[PDB]
């Protein structure tokens, strides 16, 4: 079977990694326990993707559970389903993090960081064919970005030829006030881009403003926001976890997605957007600005590359028709010179909630929205040193804070540079 | 002399389809080398690249220690 | 004798080839155990279907077959399905990851794994004929493994067995059942690497029968069992000439001989009819003249291009059922009268006919009606050319920008084999446009 390996760092990773085993189990017929009772053997037929098989008939969690904070693993555990996971899978520090991404990648994150690859090396020989690794983290904080991009360096040392794949939250102002977030997002893109083949763009600020503005949430919660993050992951993963033709692994979802090595961040989008339609109406609301995780207009760029799953039992011939619709109506925010770059599937089984649903993966260069408001946040802290004795007094020189800014800087003109680009 | 050429094209015949046979393998043989070769290329610097952030790794860590 | 070793590589060629045997097995009498009652020689004879079946000292007719994928899930459909009996396991031969929709990985990285083994397979079969025609290669263009791994088995099929003759039937990518960006890369690739080893291609345009299920076939949105069904019969009727006798049937290598006038056209276009529905079907007889007439639209033909703007260099004409001589003289007479079909002024305006009896067979459960005869139309026509012309749009559009080329130069391929494959693909183009030109 192709397995794919899964690790969840920090405290916003364990908690969208933790909610997002709670809604595949769910999907899958899994209960707490680790125990099939569901109606239908495709709930089954790959479950090896993301579950081992354990004696007495019983399924794990291929989970990999870390954290500098050793609180947030109590958490973890506490919350039904947390019973569930390995118990010596869970690697925990001591210290804390401290919003500080040089502990977690140089100093704090380092001395940790064979305990979790020793686990992730156990997890790994015992695939019969290991598809590749999927890390789910925040970029604003300091394990979670710090550490977990240590972790990926560390992995594709000793797995060079297998997948890495991330969901990476982006740092909003409207969520967070910590003012070193910009430092912290900026040095972590500055590894992604260079150490991952694939990274799912939540942010943030999309997360909040779908919460305050759509969902009309006065005060919305972390919850909230992870809700939408788990609603998200549950469609963009469901190609890997059921029975179908399209993107049915990480590497072929790579080959579709990514044009080019660097430009590997995509845009993810969904409909319905809900808290706790017809097909026309789901694609329509997919390719709009107000569906997307990232905090980016697409109508603002060009898409290189396009991933529609639509879940449910709705007419084939239907959604053929509105995906061909929907190209030809928005036939310039498609560049010209990729040829059927939109790619669609459809899977019988709807999410837990709904009667069908769609989930959107864009290879967008209207991206470059989001890396620019980091790098705009970022340089008005680093033009006047803000903060940089946390990073200095770690060992990190200044020239590292310069070389992230600048590829960060041409992540950017390599998106415009593709927008702008034409057939001719 | 009729008989001489009859002898020289079955002799051609044969001779083509060797000299096909045996560029076909010559072209094989290369192409493997001439991939092989590459891929390993890839690799290497792709891993001496990951080499470099360790070495890196342990100056940013060293230099921690000549602030004492 | 002249047997017949058919070899199926990656998902399309394995799940067409599940189609073609089935069909075969319901042709001959053959059961899903393999025992033909019909067939009073036990453990051998030199009967038409011996061409592409085995005996076993047991009863047991066994196809001439390898099933190659780098993958096991649609081989272990085979392996547990109706029809595994009818298989030894050492024919299925499976890897345990795919080439990832990549030609790099078929041909070079994961492909040079199993290639060995797959010749020692194929070697086995080799070695219990007496007298081997040659292969038939079932694979996509699109696929990794269809494209690349195919790719590295001709070249090693031609060092290993000679000049043995080697058909293709080939999957053209459509648009409404891609599963990949990079298709036109892998259709590119791997026509150029295979065009010297391969001695004559069907090319099966996905979207072409895609149509043909939609349009005559009233099939709202056709999966791959729609299209297979479909694909199985024009593969029967080109077959046919092989499995079966008769004092009218034409073997496929003198429609080969008229087919193929230099060794780089060997690209025959295929036109089916009647694919007719069992509701339209019923109170209608479609007559010789009528399934006849119904080759020359171009609604029923296996790849979307059009004749009436090109000339042809060859027309074969395939019937199977009830179909007498009279009738097919009379048929294409009307066609030469009526003309509609300008040939090139280097070749004669000749009509190479063949006729076997045994009417068409359908699987259960079908799409298909059972109608009492039936023709397959080869032609060799400067039309097919406009396949290759859509397909090196589509590649250019994606090489100006190096798209996705990246994945392929990280598994040790170089841009100079896309561009030394893109010119032999604009020196095809070249030639069909040479052998239309008229004469001085
Ligand atoms: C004024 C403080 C409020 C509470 C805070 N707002 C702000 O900081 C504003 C005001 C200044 C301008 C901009 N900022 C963002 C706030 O509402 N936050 C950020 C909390 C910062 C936490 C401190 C320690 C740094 C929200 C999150 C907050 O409301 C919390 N949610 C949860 C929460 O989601 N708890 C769940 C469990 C959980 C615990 C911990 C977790 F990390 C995640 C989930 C369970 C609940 C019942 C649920 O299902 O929603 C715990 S704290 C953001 C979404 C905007
Ligand atoms: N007609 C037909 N086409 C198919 C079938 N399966 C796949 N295809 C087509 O073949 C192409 C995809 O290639 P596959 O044959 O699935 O790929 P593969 O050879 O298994 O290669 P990898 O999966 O990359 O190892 C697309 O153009 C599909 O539309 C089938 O059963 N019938
Ligand atoms: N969407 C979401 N964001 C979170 C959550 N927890 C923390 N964050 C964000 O993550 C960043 C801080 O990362 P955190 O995970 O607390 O840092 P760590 O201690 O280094 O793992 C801030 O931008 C927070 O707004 C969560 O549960 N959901
Ligand atoms: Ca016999
Ligand atoms: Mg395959």
């Amino acid at each position: 079977m192709r397995e794919i390996v899964h690790i969840q760092a920090g405290q916003c990773g364990n908690q969208i990694g933790a909610k997002f085993w709670e809604v595949i189990s769910d999907e899958h017929g899994i209960d707490p326990t680790g125990s099939y009772h569901g109606d239908s053997d495709l709930q089954l037929e790959r479950i090896n993707v993301y579950y081992n098989e354990a004696t007495g008939n019983k399924y794990v969690p291929r989970a990999i559970l870390v954290d500098l904070e050793p609180g947030t693993m109590d958490s973890v555990r506490s919350g039904p389903f947390g019973q569930i996971f390995r118990p010596d899978n869970f690697v925990f520090g001591q210290s804390g993090a401290g919003n500080n991404w040089a502990k977690g990648h140089y100093t704090e994150g380092a001395e940790l960081v064979d305990s979790v690859l020793d686990v992730v090396r156990k997890e790994s020989e015992s695939c019969d064919c290991l598809q590749g690794f999927q890390l789910t983290h925040s970029l604003g904080g300091g394990t979670g970005s710090g550490m977990g991009t240590l972790l990926i360096s560390k992995i594709r040392e000793e797995y060079p030829d297998r997948i890495m794949n991330t969901f990476s939250v982006m740092p909003s102002p409207k969520v967070s006030d910590t003012v070193v977030e910009p430092y912290n997002a900026t040095l972590s893109v500055h590894q992604l881009v260079e150490n991952t083949d694939e990274t799912y763009c939540i942010d943030n600020e999309a997360l909040y403003d779908i919460c305050f503005r759509t969902l009309k949430l006065t005060t919305p919660t972390y919850g909230d926001l992870n809700h939408l993050v788990s609603a998200t992951m549950s469609g963009v993963t469901t190609c890997l976890r059921f029975p179908g033709q399209l993107n049915a692994d990480l590497r072929k979802l790579a080959v579709n997605m990514v044009p080019f090595p660097r430009l590997h961040f995509f845009m993810p989008g969904f409909a319905p957007l809900t808290s706790r339609l017809t097909v026309p109406e789901l694609t329509q609301q997919m390719f709009d600005s107000k569906n997307m995780m990232a905090a980016c207009d697409p109508r603002h760029g060009r898409y290189l590359t396009v991933a529609a799953i639509f879940r449910g039992r709705m007419s084939m011939k239907e959604v053929d028709e509105q995906m061909l619709n929907v190209q030809n109506k928005n036939s310039s925010y498609f560049v010209e010179w990729i040829p059927n770059n939109v790619k669609t599937a459809v899977c019988d089984i709807p999410p837990r909630g709904l009667k069908m649903s769609a989930t959107f993966i864009g290879n967008s260069t209207a991206i470059q929205e989001l890396f620019k408001r980091i790098s705009e946040q970022f340089t008005a802290m680093f033009r006047r040193k803000a903060f940089l004795h946390w990073y200095t007094g770690e060992g990190m020189d200044e020239m590292e804070f310069t070389e992230a800014e600048s590829n960060m800087n041409d992540l950017v003109s390599e998106y415009q540079q593709y927008q702008d680009a034409t057939a001719d | 002399e009729k008989r001489e050429h009859e002898r020289e094209v079955i002799q051609k015949a044969i001779e083509e389809n060797n000299n096909f046979i045996k560029m076909a393998k010559e072209k094989l043989a290369q192409k493997m080398e001439s991939n092989k070769e590459n891929r390993e290329a890839h690799l290497a610097a792709m891993l001496e690249r990951l080499q470099e952030k360790d070495k890196h790794a342990e100056e940013v860590r060293k230099n921690k220690e000549l602030k004492e | 004798m002249r047997e017949c070793i058919s070899i199926h590589v990656g998902q399309a060629g394995v799940q067409i080839g599940n189609a073609c045997w089935e069909l075969y097995c319901l042709e001959h009498g053959i059961q899903p155990d393999g025992q033909m009652p019909s067939d009073k020689t036990i453990g051998g004879g030199d009967d038409s279907f011996n061409t592409f079946f085995s005996e076993t000292g047991a009863g047991k007719h066994v196809p001439r077959a390898v099933f190659v994928d780098l993958e096991p899930t649609v081989i272990d459909e085979v392996r547990t399905g109706t029809y595994r009996q009818l298989f030894h396991p050492e024919q299925l031969i499976t890897g345990k990851e795919d080439a990832a929709n990549n030609y790099a990985r078929g041909h070079y990285t994961i492909g040079k794994e199993i290639i060995d083994l797959v010749l020692d397979r194929i070697r086995k079969l080799a070695d219990q004929c007496t007298g081997l025609q040659g292969f038939l290669v079932f694979h996509s263009f699109g696929g990794g493994t269809g494209s690349g791994f195919t790719s590295l088995l001709m070249e090693r099929l031609s060092v290993d067995y000679g000049k043995k003759s080697k058909l293709e039937f080939s999957i053209y990518p459509a648009p409404q059942v891609s599963t990949a960006v990079v298709e036109p890369y892998n259709s590119i690739l791997t026509t150029h690497t295979t065009l010297e080893h391969s001695d004559c291609a069907f090319m099966v345009d996905n979207e072409a029968i895609y149509d043909i299920c939609r349009r005559n076939l009233d099939i709202e949105r056709p999966t791959y069992t729609n299209l297979n069904r479909l694909i199985s019969q024009i593969v029967s009727s080109i077959t046919a000439s092989l499995r079966f006798d008769g004092a009218l049937n034409v073997d496929l290598t003198e429609f080969q001989t008229n087919l193929v006038p230099y060794p780089r056209i060997h690209f025959p276009l295929a036109t089916y009819a009647p694919v007719i529905s069992a509701e339209k079907a019923y109170h209608e007889q479609l007559s010789v003249a009528e399934i006849t007439n119904a080759c020359f639209e171009p609604a029923n033909q296996m790849v979307k291009c059009d004749p009436r703007h090109g000339k042809y260099m060859a027309c074969c004409l395939l019937y199977r059922g009830d179909v007498v001589p009279k009738d097919v003289n009379a048929a294409i007479a009307t066609i030469k009268t009526k003309r509609s079909i300008q040939f090139v002024d280097w070749c004669p305006t000749g009509f190479k006919v063949g006729i076997n009896y045994q009417p068409p067979t359908v699987v259960p459960g079908g799409d298909l009606a059972k109608v009492q005869r039936a023709v397959c139309m080869l032609s060799n026509t400067t039309a097919i050319a406009e396949a290759w012309a859509r397909l090196d749009h589509k590649f250019d559009l994606m090489y100006a920008k190096r798209a996705f080329v990246h994945w392929y130069v990280g598994e040790g391929m170089e841009e100079g084999e896309f561009s030394e494959a893109r010119e032999d693909m604009a020196a095809l183009e070249k030639d069909y446009e040479e052998v239309g030109v008229d004469s001085v």
